[PDB]
């Protein structure tokens, strides 16, 4: 448990890697002599958006050299052996579209989804954890171990207020980022049925016990399958 | 006097009485198990003693269970995965096998069992334990248990000129795991019909060599030694086993048992069971030859 | 001063007895020349090794074992299981000033050293504990069942006045009720008081629940379970699903929830621990003496060293020994690496048996399991997806959705057996592929988006279709399973039950013989003894870290792919860089039972020889020939070199000789290690020196 603190706070969101220095002690309101432990927090780095302006000076170069696609292509996954242009696909997913939002409030997604159906042993699964570590927000998940619950979002009651309450799923906590759906063929239909909203209109849509809202999941889906 | 109301069948009498004497149990110096229970099969058309003959046995010995292939709970044979709601948590229900641990299984349509059973029966015979591993259970559960099993052919009626691989639905890996396998087929004999009529009128109305008590207080005794394998008796069983399976190799190639090293270990703990019969302190070379005897003729009546 | 004695003979009760000050210190004066004067069978001043290795790793903790503490000291012992809580105290002191005696600076470190007793006799059933035991100290096993966060526990607390700014003096914290001050002696306020947070003196505390095994006596029956109470360094010495060996105080203190419960006078009872034990775990590397790694480390120079561990996997199991090599180098185990610290690959080593009946493959697994520590062990339709990997739950007294570890997360640096592999259901099989390629488990269920770390090595048996295994049709012709699961196992092997007299005369010979050596009372090297070879497993997947530095490139890329080029004709499925990892692991492997720092040649070639012929079995029987000719002759079949050396022997002779007419041994291994022929031990064991008359002497070194 963590205790953050007037400007600490909001400061980080979960999904985060942080380093957190602060104060080891007892909260101070089965035995007897016990006492419950948390660290008030005085400093938070994130360890992985607010850019210096040398390195977007930097930014700006690479933006500006005339080779940086096949500089980028390069880049994804350089320990994997070909697959350029699967990796120039990975490129587009990770930099995406453009959303727009037209005269009649309609929303057009700009972020990309890409499968990767293929045969084994096929570094699928090694670009998957790549662009898990390699997207800005990044989420991995195994299509077997996931639920439709757990994927889009979960509702349940909260123990010390009995009201029901919001769970992000994966593709929640990966808003505005990717998710990995890593063999994604071994998911049940009903869980593949639950990302339908959620890969093209970009949200959850719940009514589940009396709490009725519209979630946000502008998130990527690159997926991998077997034959 | 184990089996006053069965009519013939002194071969299967004597390989059930087998069964309940039993092999000597060992554990290798790798800690590794070696499985003293035998394990034997009664297959026969649903009009013969098959049933009478589990039932005499589960009668007569203690700690036994009588079950069918079906379960009549959620467990079976084997153990199952259940939900309490005094928790709602899940909990092993125990299977036949388990009750039965260090005991006789008498499992009755042995033929019609579900597939969770079926899979499971291959550790329980000769691994001697079921490991389940599921949600909110993790257990490696012990059935030291001799199975005496009762199976129905195809069709009903036991057809000769078919092998008893083609007579019953067992696959082979089961197959392996019985060390004996018996044959009971309806004959249309009228001495034999009346033979098994005077003996059903006459013994209901009888009631009103030695006693059950007698055979308990005997075998609870006996199953106190544990023969060792004389060198003679060793030589004999090695011999033995070689004829049996070059004389397998005379046929492997059509549709046959395909014998295994799991009937060589059948033949040691049969000639161990036949030590324990007669309280000897090590197998000789007659203990052997019964035993094989009676394998022997196993391997001919399931191949012909 | 206080005057020393004879113990055993007193009028007050133990507990009193050694709580007087004369008795006390003659039985710290007792625990010290203890300590300080025990020596082994061999002689080795058994303690000041064992407190030396405790101040290197700073583990401020002294493991004893009464076995010997009972040989030495006979009123320690006979005190010890009457009055634990007092004569461990003692213990701790003498335990502390002797090791202030052997490392002065160590009070640095730790002010504070338990003396933790093992191997304690007098073991209890778990559901055979009564009143009789109260106070005591008992051994008990079972299986951990929960466990509460490592908590601080107040241990000497100081209360702020609740009007004032005075300290009330240190009060000892105990198990049964919170110590109180009452009232402040500098002023007689009184009441509710303040922790002095900052000045208090805490201890870690962990709480867990321990029940009976399912094996032991649950046929059926619920099992019974006790609470324990672990403090100071044994916090996380063990987990939920941990078959622990406990041993404890047997402690009873009043509860008046209880009393309502029974309607009766009725105490709660917890076991304060004082040591825990694994019984899965019976050796680590924590534990390892001098002695056993100078054995060990000499094992290793031995050449046949190989031969002995493949010898001593399964000792009574006849034949297999390709199996027993597949299974020794999946026992060791390759190397894990991170190249770029960006793309991870597995070091560990997976294993299908595939065969027909009565082939010893689940005897196999089950000497795996018992070997292995951390090894669990599961069949076919007993396991499920959920089970195998992790599984989310109301927990049990918060009632909020939490994730559990399954089997191959209860196995995270260890081995789970799949025993009847091929009788599994689908959605149960398919759940492993995450833990076998990426040795993780990703969950995003109800809420739980994470991922659990699964580094296990999968070893599996399984028949093929119809049981019986045909030569007729190829691997992947009569195995049912997929090309994603087969090529997830870097070790295919196959087995077959096929008549052969000869053989079979053999094989019977050695289950008679195997049946009448354990009555309860290919091989030609002889096995290690397996307390050995545990000891030897477990220092060599941690003292070992095998590099790779160089391993003939395109030797192992031409195998590759021709070995591509074969199987594209066939049945059975190298996908591209599995089997050239797989050949990398198993390199690794083999170094690490030499207990190689580098991989050399010699590992590289018993990979390729290991891929090869498991690849050859999975071909068809006719088409084995023209397989086995093909690899075999181009492709690094390396059986030996002598000839090289045969004639470096004898232009070395020719040359000393007519140097001589117009030390030998030196001589001939320079030019050895000059060429690369450096494994000259096979030349002296081979009969091509010996007819042309040539001998070896390691003190003369004339040849
Ligand atoms: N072209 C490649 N370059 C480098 N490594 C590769 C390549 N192809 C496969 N591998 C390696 O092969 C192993 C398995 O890769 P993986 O990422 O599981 O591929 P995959 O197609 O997703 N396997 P699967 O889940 O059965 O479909 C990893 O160690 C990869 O690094
Ligand atoms: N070479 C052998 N040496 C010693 N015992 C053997 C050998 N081959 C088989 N056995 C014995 O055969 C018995 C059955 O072993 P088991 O491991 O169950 O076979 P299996 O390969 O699993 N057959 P299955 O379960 O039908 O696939 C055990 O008692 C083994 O000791
Ligand atoms: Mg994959
Ligand atoms: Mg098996
Ligand atoms: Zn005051």
């Amino acid at each position: 448990q963590l205790y953050c603190d007037r400007y600490l706070c909001d400061k980080v969101v979960p999904g985060n890697r942080v380093t957190i220095m602060g104060i080891y002690s007892i909260k101070k309101f089965v035995g007897v002599g016990i006492r419950s432990s948390y660290i008030r927090v005085l400093g938070i780095q994130v360890d992985t958006g607010a850019v210096s302006p040398q390195e977007e000076e930097e930014f700006r170069r690479l933006a500006a050299l005339p080779n940086v696609y096949e500089v980028i292509s390069k880049s994804i996954a350089p320990s994997i052996f070909g697959g350029t242009d699967m990796k120039k696909a990975i490129a587009c997913l990770l930099f995406g579209g453009s959303r727009k939002r037209l005269p009649d409030g309609l929303t057009r997604r700009g972020d990309i989804n890409l499968l990767m159906l293929g045969d084994p042993g096929t570094a699928k699964s090694q670009l998957l954890k790549f662009v898990e570590k390699c997207s800005p927000i990044g989420v991995y998940t195994s299509g077997k171990g996931s639920s439709a619950a757990g994927l889009t979002a979960s509702v349940m009651r909260d123990p010390s207020s009995r009201n029901f309450i919001m769970e992000g799923g994966a593709m929640v906590l990966a808003d505005g980022g990717v998710v990995c759906i890593d063999e994604f063929d071994k998911m049940r239909e009903d869980d593949r049925v639950a990302i339908h909203e959620a890969m093209e209109q970009q949200t959850i849509s719940i009514a589940k016990a009396g709490i009725t809202t519209t979630l946000n999941s502008r998130c990527s889906v690159l997926a991998a399958a077997n034959s | 006097s184990l089996f006053p109301t069965i009519h013939g069948n002194d071969e299967v009498k004597r390989g059930v009485l087998l069964m309940l004497f039993g092999g000597v149990p060992k554990t290798t110096g790798e800690g590794t198990s070696l499985r003293g229970d035998i394990n034997v099969c009664i297959v026969g058309d649903p009009s013969t003693a098959k049933s009478q003959f589990l039932k005499h046995v589960e009668e007569f010995s203690p700690r036994a269970v009588y079950t069918s292939g079906k379960a009549s709970s959620a467990a079976g044979l084997t153990a199952a995965v259940v939900r309490d709601e005094e928790s709602h948590e899940f909990v092993i229900e125990a299977g036949a096998l388990m009750l039965a641990d260090n005991g006789v299984c008498c499992i009755d349509e042995f033929d019609k069992m579900d597939v969770r059973d079926q899979v499971a029966i291959h550790e329980a015979m000769e691994q001697q334990t079921i490991s389940i591993t599921k949600a909110g259970v993790k257990a490696t559960l012990n059935a030291r248990t001799s199975i005496l099993a009762a199976a129905n052919p195809i069709s009903g009626h036991y057809d000769r000129s078919k092998s008893l691989k083609q007579n019953i639905n067992l696959s082979a890996p089961i197959m392996s795991r019985f060390d004996l396998f018996f044959i009971l087929v309806d004959e249309c004999n009228e001495v034999t019909d009346y033979a098994i009529a005077r003996r059903i009128v006459d013994l209901h109305s009888r009631i009103e060599v030695y006693s059950l008590d007698d055979i308990r207080r005997y075998l609870l005794f006996a199953r106190q030694f544990k023969p060792k394998i004389s060198k003679e008796s060793e030589d004999f069983i090695v011999e033995q086993y070689k004829h049996l399976r070059q004389r397998d190799g005379s046929g492997v190639t059509k549709s046959s048992w395909r014998i295994t090293v799991r009937q060589l270990e059948s033949m040691i703990r049969l000639s161990e069971a036949m030590a324990r019969m007669h309280c000897c302190d090590e197998v000789q070379p007659k203990h052997v030859k019964e035993a094989f005897r009676l394998l022997n003729k196993s391997i001919i009546r399931v191949e012909t | 001063e206080s005057i020393e004695n004879l113990e055993d003979l007193k009028g007050h009760s133990v507990r009193e007895w050694v709580s007087m000050a004369g008795p006390r210190l003659e039985i710290h004066h007792r625990f010290k020349n203890f300590l300080r004067t025990h020596v082994d069978s061999h002689g080795h001043n058994v303690f000041k090794e064992r407190i030396s290795d405790m101040c290197k790793e700073n583990r401020e903790s002294l493991v004893v074992n009464y076995e010997d503490l009972a040989a030495r000291e006979h009123v320690l012992a006979y005190f010890l299981p009457e009055a634990p809580a007092e004569l461990l105290q003692i213990f701790d002191e003498a335990a502390l000033e002797v090791v202030l005696a052997m490392y002065p600076k160590y009070d640095r470190i730790t002010n504070h050293i338990h003396v933790r007793i093992s191997h304690l006799p007098l073991v209890e059933e778990l559901r055979s504990l009564r009143q009789l035991h109260l106070n005591q100290l008992i051994r008990t096993s079972g299986v951990v069942t929960s466990c509460t966060g490592v908590l601080p526990q107040l241990s000497m607390v100081k209360y702020n006045c609740n009007k004032c700014n005075f300290v009330l003096g240190p009060f000892c914290q105990s198990q049964n009720q919170e110590v109180k001050p009452g009232s402040c002696p500098e002023c007689q306020s009184a009441g509710p008081f303040e922790v002095n947070m900052e000045e208090t003196i805490y201890q870690n505390y962990q709480r867990i629940r321990i029940q009976e095994s399912p094996g032991k006596v649950a046929a059926g029956r619920l099992p019974r379970s006790k609470d324990a109470i672990l403090l100071a360094d044994l916090v996380d010495s063990c987990k939920p699903g941990d078959e622990i060996e406990l041993t404890g105080i047997y402690h009873n203190n009043y509860d008046g929830s209880l009393n309502t419960a029974n309607g009766f006078p009725v105490f709660a009872t917890v076991i304060l621990a004082n040591h825990v034990a694994k019984k899965d775990n019976k050796v680590a590397v924590g534990e390892l003496t001098d002695e056993d790694v100078k054995m060990i480390t000499s094992l290793s120079k031995d050449q046949q060293i190989g031969e002995k561990i493949f010898a001593s996997i399964a000792p009574s199991i006849y034949g297999h020994e390709d199996i027993k090599r597949g299974l020794a180098l999946a026992l060791f185990g390759g190397e894990p690496k991170n190249p770029g610290g960006k793309h991870k690959v597995r070091g560990d080593i997976n294993v299908l048996l595939c065969g027909d009946p009565g082939t010893a493959k689940s005897q196999f697994l089950k000497y795996i399991e018992k070997v292995s520590s951390r090894a669990i062990f599961t069949t076919g339709q007993g396991a499920s997806a959920v089970g195998l990997t992790a599984y989310v739950q109301r927990h049990p007294v918060s009632r909020e959705w939490t994730l559990e570890a399954g089997a191959l997360v209860l196995a995270d640096r260890g081995v789970c057996l799949i025993d009847e592999f091929d009788k599994m259901n689908d959605q149960d099989r398919t759940s492993i592929h995450e833990a076998m390629e990426q040795q993780s488990i990703s969950i995003s269920k109800a809420g739980i988006v994470t991922s659990l770390q699964a580094r296990c090595t999968v070893i599996a048996a399984a028949n093929p279709i119809g049981g019986r295994y045909d030569p007729s049709l190829t691997f992947s012709e009569n195995v049912d399973l997929t090309e994603p699961i087969i090529s997830r196992f870097d070790i295919l092997c196959v087995v077959r039950d096929t008549v052969d007299p000869v053989q079979d005369e053999m094989l019977a010979r050695f289950v008679v013989g195997s049946h009448v050596r354990h009555h309860p009372s290919t091989y030609g090297v002889e096995p290690l003894p397996q307390e050995v070879l545990k000891k030897y497993i477990i220092y060599a997947k941690e003292r070992v870290h095998p590099k790779l530095n160089q391993m003939d490139q395109d030797k192992v890329a031409k195998m590759y792919s021709d070995l591509r080029k074969e199987s594209m004709a066939t049945g059975s499925i190298p996908i591209t860089v599995r089997h050239i990892e797989s050949m990398i692991r198993m390199a690794e492997a083999h170094a690490r039972i030499h207990l190689r720092d580098y991989v050399i040649e010699d590992d590289v070639n018993m990979a390729i020889r290991v891929m090869l012929e498991s690849f050859i079995d999975t071909q068809k029987f006719s088409v084995m020939r023209s397989m086995r000719k093909t690899f075999a002759r181009y492709l690094s079949f390396r059986r030996d070199n002598n000839e090289l050396l045969l004639f470096i022997l004898k232009q070395l002779v020719a040359e000393q000789v007519t140097y001589q007419r117009n030390v030998p041994e030196k001589d001939l291994v320079d030019k050895a290690r000059q060429i690369n022929i450096h494994n000259l031990s096979a030349f002296y064991d081979s009969e091509l020196f010996r007819m042309n008359k040539f001998s070896h002497d390691l003190k003369r070194k004339m040849i």
